[PDB]
């Protein structure tokens, strides 16, 4: 196994990638939440999130072997992969979490 | 070798850097701050996306079946596919490379495990952030030997102090190595424009208020007051309130004597200059707005010369540090290795190429084995014609063999 | 030779340079500083990318099978491929050449090892930076003999002082050698514009504040004070605060009497002039913005005449210093050598060329061996038609067997 541990992105005033005290931790999350009521922000997210979802999602097998195809077919059915990426209920919930 | 690797140092230049504000870890804080600039981020999103989208594949060391089989193994380790999604480690390598672009150097520890077919396979790549690198250690000829690391273990359990990792356990990415083994941030030449933009925004702010609101003055008898302070305050804050004055008090705003200078074109000069400094050849601030060149496509192709170089630098690190470490434990006598490479994307010649594709198919149409004759005809074409059709991926063909 | 190589020196010109600020290693510091200018960096990123992307291949000394086999060996040593990624040493040669472009001269030590097939093969190229070159040493006819080096070993173990390396162990890249063996920075003719741009930015800064803010003046009785200093300070810093004056104090800003001069076009003249000075023939500061020529492609093609010359200069150094050093230990009687070369890219003629390719295929379609008849027909075409299809790489064909 690995001899090097995963370390934080921290140096001097940068703590876990963030230098601005107003945006550190959960206080920062309130700023981002407030930004959601800005029309330009919302306009941009509507486009980005739409385009992501519209990307013609499918399942690629681990190989062309019939066994790998059958496992892939099982996963395809679990997500409800279809032409519009509507899918079964859990599929759309994954995108909502990702947003 | 009779000549050692030497530092790129003379007079005020130490390891490629003359500006004391950007030397060593202090410099890394500047580059980190630049990441919260919208223009920087816009430019990185484009560059890093395009890099990743380059249709990565594996080329064998030769057409020999042995070299094909080794290349097919490497293809499977990375999960090479049409979208370059790949298996988990593949995307992690790009994330490490992005740090090297931003900061000058980054690395990852290569961790192997025993695979299902009796091969040593890639388990994971542990990223190593430049904030947590104390220094690179060198041998007596100036070749890199080890990384020495210090930093906090994620979650705060412990501080690591001077942990040494030999270089043969790592992949190291340097941006624009000049031969000394010293990487440099791609953001280096953008720092002046970034500083200038910020200073201009400050100056513009200070100007706009005075022209928008007016600087109120009230001249009152040498005799004389709360009412005077309230008049000037209310002019700024409550312009609807209106000003009642005795006949020996005089109210005026300061005559600035000119219209406000229009600083937007100078601001967008500096701001867009940030992206120019990264080798982007279309204006990333004005983007599609304003009167402009008809053939935007050509500026995007010019920008490809920058991005393709970055793709080569990524590939070369994978080819030197990672691939041999995956091949040698399973084929100990290997002297030549497969290479990660990509499809050159410089021009849009797809319509003409697809037309040529059609003529080749039509030519071989009455063959009893159309795929084999088509491939033989393709490999006989002159270079420019062959390359326009894309890659005839013999490694992919080997992998897809059930 | 009865004539020695002489320096390019006369009167104030010493080794091609007249400006004392750019002579010798002091000059190299100026060029290094220019690398942190955005316009310089933009131009180098494009030039160095385009050079690398030129579809590098190896041409044999002749069509003889022997020369083909030697060329195939060189092809394998460099890892010549469709993207010009190559094996590690290939990209290191370009990095050394980039130093020579920037600084005038750079070099690399060629290190060989015994390969698996009993051949001497390339192990590595040790780069030699111009900061670490003391001087080139010359024989009595003025031909280069050696490099003398001084510098710190990477990692700080030791200082190397006057190490001499014979020239036959090196590849030397010079940019624009004029025949004296003296390279010159490609940035030389960009220095005036670079200096002027920086001075203009300084001047613009000094102008903008005075027009944006106003230079406050307060005239007070000969009688007279802390309050006066605070009024002028607050006008600048706290314009919302507002000014209460006794009736014998008078506040005004300085009347500058004109609108601020618009210096942006003069600034962009100098700034874009930096790239012009490198032989780039499209505006790299304005780029796609503003009213402009319809056919940008043509300005890109003009720029190719500069870039292609750089490609020739790189190739010629590889062909003179490196390739013979790889051939001779394995074929000791070799007198003619393979050459690194590239595909000329001047014009976009791809749509017409692909149409011609189609007509050739259709013509040879009923052949019993389409690839052989197609190659014979191609090599018989007139030059312009043949070249438009691209390279029929016999060395590549040999390697792919």
């Amino acid at each position: 196994g690995a001899s090097v541990p995963v370390m934080s992105t921290s140096y001097d005033v940068v703590v876990d990638r963030e230098f601005d005290e107003l945006l550190q931790g959960k206080d920062g999350l309130l700023v981002y939440h407030k930004m959601l009521s800005d029309g330009t922000v919302k306009n941009a997210l509507n486009y980005i999130f739409g385009r992501i979802r519209s990307a013609k999602w499918y399942v690629e097998p681990a190989s062309t072997d019939p066994e790998d195809i059958a496992i892939a077919a099982f996963i395809h059915a679990q997500l409800g992969i279809d032409d519009a990426s509507v899918g079964k209920y859990p599929f759309g919930r994954l995108f909502a979490i990702y947003e | 070798a009779s000549v050692p690797v030497m530092s790129t140092s003379y007079d005020v230049v130490v390891d490629r850097e003359f500006d004391e504000l950007l030397q060593g870890k202090d410099g890394l804080l500047v580059y980190h701050k630049m990441l919260s600039d919208g223009t920087v981020k816009n430019a990185l999103n484009y560059i890093f996306g395009r890099i990743r989208s380059a249709k990565w594949y594996v080329e064998p060391a030769s057409t020999d079946p042995e070299d094909i089989a080794i290349a097919a193994f490497i293809h499977a380790q990375l999960g090479i596919d049409d979208a370059s999604v790949g298996k988990y480690p593949f995307g992690r390598l790009f994330a490490i490379y992005e740090n090297a672009y931003i900061y000058g150097m980054a690395a990852g520890e290569i961790v192997l495990t025993l695979g299902a077919d009796g091969k040593l396979i890639l388990d994971k790549i542990v990223p190593i952030h430049p904030f947590n690198i104390d220094e690179v250690l060198y041998d007596e000829e100036g070749g890199p030997k080890a990384l020495k690391l210090s930093g906090e273990v994620k979650g705060g359990s412990q501080f690591v102090s001077g942990l040494e990792i030999p270089i043969w356990k790592t992949v190291v990415f340097l941006h624009n190595d000049d031969g000394s083994f010293t990487g440099q941030s791609a953001l280096r030449a953008a720092v002046p424009h970034w500083l200038a933009k910020r200073a201009l925004i400050l100056l513009i702010n200070h100007g706009l208020e005075r022209f928008m609101i007016g600087v109120p003055t009230l001249t009152i008898p040498k005799s004389v007051w709360e009412a005077a302070k309230e008049i000037v305050k209310n002019f700024v804050q409550k312009p609807r309130h209106g000003i009642i004055l005795p006949d020996d008090w005089k109210f005026d705003t300061v005559d600035l004597k000119s219209a406000m200078p229009d600083a937007i074109p100078y601001l967008t000069y500096h701001d867009a200059g940030i992206a120019r400094a990264l080798g982007i050849d279309f204006n990333t601030v004005q983007l599609n707005m304003g009167g402009q060149a008809i053939n935007i496509g050509e500026f995007v192709s010019l920008t490809q010369q920058t991005i393709i170089s970055l793709q080569r630098e990524f590939a070369s690190a994978v080819n030197l540090y990672l691939i041999p470490k995956l091949v040698l434990p399973n084929w100990p006598s290997a002297t030549r290795f497969p290479r990660l490479t990509f499809e050159m994307e410089e021009r849009n010649d797809f319509s003409a190429a697809a037309n040529l594709m059609g003529m080749l198919i039509n030519a071989v149409k009455d063959s009893e084995d159309i795929p084999t004759e088509l491939k033989a005809l393709i490999d006989a074409l002159p270079s420019k014609m062959r390359r326009a059709l894309g890659v005839v991926d013999e490694v992919r063909e080997a992998v897809r063999q059930p």
